């Protein structure tokens, strides 16, 4: 999953930069100002793996608001979807790492 | 602990932008803060990066994971001990401007050494 | 058109020579087979850009860096064209700058609602849309100060006084509302300007190309404004350019288009946009149409709109260069050929 997540991260970076190409200049500060609310989060969970209460966090995107990508060009939605898939993959990797440590 | 989104303190600017686009940051009206630190790679001091990493990993009480994507030595040195108590402060090494080689990955190094 | 060459003749000649420097499809193919970014610059030095990127080490080279440097040389040259001409053409090139200026001022609005930082915000401003009072406008301590300093001693004043009233800006989202409606005011003023003082055929080409840009902005607004519902259609109707060529018979339906079904029904009504949104990404279709109209502009030989055509063409060209550089640096070779330019 180290190389899998590296591949997925570079895919997400390409998608975001393609959205930037769609919207002229970089998403930059317009994207940065949308840090008011988080569209993705790691929900709390506890899975008893082999009798040990491992704290494997479960990724859960926010279903209430997704306005952080509502700006500029239409490719922002596709870029947000690619980045959300990448975030889900990375959250799975982080949950596996936490399980490994515990 | 309470759920939180992964921080990108030690990630690249592009990685931070991607995380923000995905929605991996939330505001903190209590102190005008945010769930993700500024990825000022090549501009912020190493001590500042270490302080931000400590604040996200020790001062913060939420369950936010962390991003160390191609992090500078300011985070590489800290990662030898920051992995302890991986909850609520988780750690990870995404991709960044520099390639995300597994050679510098502390978690991968520990996993290999345990073998 | 014989009076055109009274003063713009030197500008015309230099811009046509610059068109001679535009990148062709064959050298796009040549740049495609390149495998590494330093190989990309090595082959690009053979092109019009020359040794522009010889000041950076290979390890420090990035797609963002090459984007910035190519856009920087283009901006140097556009500023040269702007200050090497006077009169109606001078005002025309100012209006060309004014769109980037609108984007830049809208960016500066952020940073005033919340005052996190100023200097980096000012530096990261892209330099094409610069005007004199930008540094003064940057030290604004609140929305009010920017509001007054933008209504005096800057071309922002007419649009702001037309659209805003005593800085009622906090309630409105910048990018979705403050930026786009301001862009609309700019676009209406520019279309008007072309309609009074431009001569034929610059008129007959610039008016339809500006209408196309209005249509593209309108369609982008319509599609991006249906995911959320807090943009009420009356504001959406106001937000749409209200001038172009699909106005009004298509603009009205777009204003009342509530979903993707409504926008597909409305936009497909006009002839040259049928299936435009049905297949693929809007980026490719819209840029293809934009480059076709620019090529159309170049076909005319005496016309002011040749400078617009050239610098849109070069901007889209540097965008293609960035696309190739990114699709070779970030791998994913299956999307190299997305480049749009036709020359």
């Amino acid at each position: 999953a180290k190389q899998k997540m590296g591949r997925v991260m570079q895919t997400a970076a390409f998608s975001l930069a393609e959205v930037s190409y769609a919207t002229g200049e970089n998403i930059g500060y317009q994207v940065q100002e949308s840090v008011s609310t988080a569209r993705f989060k790691v929900r709390a969970r506890q899975e008893n793996v082999s009798g040990v209460y491992l704290s494997q966090f479960e990724s859960y995107i926010d279903p209430e608001i997704n306005d952080f990508r509502l700006t500029g060009l239409g490719r922002g939605g596709q870029q947000v979807q690619r980045a959300k898939e990448i975030y889900s993959r990375a959250v799975e990797t982080l949950v596996e790492l936490a399980s490994l440590q515990t | 602990a309470e759920k939180r989104t992964l921080i990108a303190v030690i990630a690249d600017e592009d990685t931070t932008t991607g995380l923000l686009l995905a929605g991996i940051g939330q505001i903190t009206p209590e102190t005008q803060e945010k769930n993700f630190f500024v990825y000022q790679e090549g501009k912020t001091t190493k001590e500042e990066i270490t302080d931000k990493f400590n604040h996200f990993t020790e001062e913060r009480d939420d369950i936010a994971i962390l991003l160390i994507n191609q992090h500078i030595a300011e985070n590489i040195r800290a990662r030898v001990d920051s992995f302890t108590n991986a909850f609520p402060a988780i750690l990870e090494i995404p991709s960044k401007d520099h390639p995300y080689d597994p050679e510098k990955d502390s978690v991968l190094k520990r996993v290999r050494k345990l073998f | 058109g014989v009076y055109f060459n009274i003063d713009n003749g030197f500008i015309e000649g230099v811009v046509r020579g610059y068109r001679n420097g535009l990148l062709s499809n064959n050298q796009y193919i040549n740049l495609t087979q390149c495998d590494t970014l330093e190989d990309l610059k090595l082959q690009l030095s053979s092109t019009d850009y020359g040794n522009f990127l010889s000041s950076v080490s290979s390890e420090s080279l990035t797609t963002s860096l090459i984007q910035e440097y190519a856009s920087s040389k283009l901006y140097h040259e556009f500023n040269y064209i702007r200050d090497q001409s006077s009169g109606s053409t001078r005002k025309f090139m100012d209006y060309i700058t004014y769109g980037y200026m609108i984007d830049n001022v809208a960016l500066m609005i952020t940073g005033t609602i919340h005052d996190r930082d100023k200097g980096e915000i000012l530096q990261r401003c892209h330099p094409l849309g610069w005007f004199d009072t930008l540094p003064t406008l940057s030290v604004a301590t609140d929305l009010e100060s920017l509001y007054e300093t933008v209504l005096v001693d800057t071309p922002l004043a007419p649009y702001f006084k037309n659209c805003f009233d005593t800085a009622e800006e906090l309630d409105d989202m910048n990018i979705e509302i403050i930026r786009n409606k301001l862009y609309k005011a700019y676009l209406e003023d520019f279309y008007n300007f072309v309609t009074e003082e431009i001569p034929e055929p610059a008129k007959e080409c610039m008016q339809t190309l500006l209408g196309f840009e209005a249509d593209r902005r309108s369609i982008n607004i319509a599609l991006n404004s249906l995911q959320s519902s807090d943009i009420d259609p009356d504001l959406k109707s106001d937000l749409l350019p209200n001038i172009g060529k699909l106005y009004p018979l298509a603009t009205f339906h777009l204003a009342q288009a509530q979903d993707f079904e409504g926008v597909r029904a409305a936009l497909a009504n006009v002839y040259e946009y049928r299936g435009f949104l049905e297949t693929g990404n809007l980026e490719d279709h819209f840029y293809q149409l934009e480059m076709e109209l620019c090529r159309d502009a170049f076909t005319q030989q005496f016309a002011i709109s040749t400078v617009w055509a050239w610098m849109k063409s070069k901007e889209q060209e540097v965008r293609n260069i960035t696309w190739i550089a990114e699709c070779i640096a970030q791998n994913q070779r299956e999307r190299i050929n997305n480049y749009i330019s036709v020359y």
